[PDB]
């Protein structure tokens, strides 16, 4: 059970 | 092993159908091909069926197996879609239950991590006033999940963005700007940088809500995480025309990003720079 | 209670183990506070050790708990490769097991996501060539780790990057850019505009290794993430030197380029529009 969240900034 | 499974989906044993859920979640969590494998083993209409399931023991293991198969490609969150699991999941939105909630969020925002069609059809399945409704609540893992997912739908089209606007989160995304969690804070700025990475009248609807004074202080912040969100959203604002740009400058943000061009953090200097490339 | 889980993680109870490892990844995903309070307690060189474990899920559960320490702050990361996990980290990018390799690929991702001194500490502990051979990998859920590992470190300095190229990366990454799988495609495009954000040396490094037709040929996507991150290539190429630029209109971008001004998507227009101008 687990949750991974990815996220990019320019 | 699989067709075997599937059968076991429409079990009235309990614990029979919760064995068959992990199984099949734990196949669909490998990979594109096992989760292609789960769908063309028929799997999606008893997956969407078990999302009306009473029991909280049934509907985590279906939503975490739907949210793995979710986590493939567009054709695989459109299968998803096809199978009509997006009008069950906007009304997990309205369960009373915690838990229910984290997952059916996470399952929306793994569908909304698609394509711009995967995203459209999140919108049309009527989920953004629950998304923004869900923004009030006292539970800060829901709203890391609630705000993620808009994140997700914002990170689309213009007409996505104005879908998100439209449906109320602005003064909701610019309320949680105060939120000492800094989680949540993170995750508040994300939303808000997808939205002001839309067209002039987008970012404009992100300053008429408020936004810049908040913005522009959290640029001060000790948290380096925090800081760098703050900035990212403020480089999107300034890629506006000159009334967008002007509104930047008004709330103080020239003096800010100067004095972090000089910062000990080499990528904070960097969109620093940047940022204040795009306001001259 | 932290003491005594900390205490639990050096058990010879195999199950006392395991739920002292999930205790320790749930405190450890509650914020930068909380992590403090395990680096605190001690908790690092025992999740160390567990690095070396023939078991399975404790592997699994050790590199998640590691990976959530990682999602900290700058010193919290440090804090990780002090204790000495990467050596165990970068043997773990060799196992047959995709399940752990994920788990291994997406810590070595979260330290490789702090400052210029933890990125070059992953680079030091031989993490580019296990790094540059999964972009081989037939596994699509691995190749997207990996790519994602490969542009968090590319996303350091100069000498970062340069260490990246070295490594000979592009010949792969540009390999990746004929991929019809348009989440792939998503991440190779991510790592080669990190790298292309460097110097005029890297952004050359990335025309030598022939990336401007793909990229070029990437604009007439009609799938919007794929032309933004095509876009966002380009333009990075065409803030170096007037030779970068001079091959960036040499491979015919310029007419795409003017045509993308008058994209139905607002945002593409000005993506597009501050392409042209830094060429202009």
């Amino acid at each position: 059970r687990r949750r991974r969240r990815r996220r990019r900034r320019r | 092993e699989l067709p075997q499974m599937v059968q076991q989906l429409n079990s009235p044993d309990q614990q029979e159908l919760q064995s068959a859920l992990r199984k099949l979640s734990q196949i669909a969590s490998g990979g594109n091909e096992q989760i292609q494998a789960v769908i063309d083993a028929g799997a999606l209409p008893a997956l969407v069926q078990l999302l009306s399931s009473p029991n909280e023991q049934i509907l985590q293991e279906a939503l975490w197996a739907l949210s793995n198969i979710a986590s493939g490609g567009n054709e695989q969150i459109q299968a998803v879609i096809d199978a009509g699991a997006l009008p069950a999941l906007v009304q997990l939105l309205s369960s009373p239950n915690e838990q229910i909630l984290q997952e059916a969020l996470w399952a929306l925002s793994n569908i909304a991590s698609g394509g711009n069609e995967q995203i459209q059809a999140v919108i049309d399945a009527g989920a953004l006033p629950a998304l923004v409704q869900l923004l009030s609540s006292p539970n800060e893992q829901i709203l890391q999940e609630a705000l993620w997912a808009l994140s997700n739908i914002a990170s689309g089209g213009n007409e996505q963005i104005q879908a998100v606007i439209d449906a109320g989160a602005l003064p909701a995304l610019v309320q949680l700007l105060s939120s000492p969690n800094e989680q949540i804070l993170q995750e508040a700025l994300w939303a808000l940088s997808n939205i002001a990475s839309g067209g002039n009248e987008q970012i404009q609807a992100v300053i008429d809500a408020g936004a810049l004074p908040a913005l522009v202080q959290l640029l001060s912040s000790p948290n380096e995480q925090i800081l760098q969100e703050a900035l990212w959203a403020l480089s999107n604002i300034a890629s506006g025309g000159n009334e967008q740009k002007q509104a930047v400058k008004e709330a103080g943000a020239l003096e800010k990003l100067e004095q972090l061009q000089s910062h000990e953090n080499e990528k904070i200097q960097k969109e620093a720079q940047e940022a204040l490339e795009k306001l001259q």
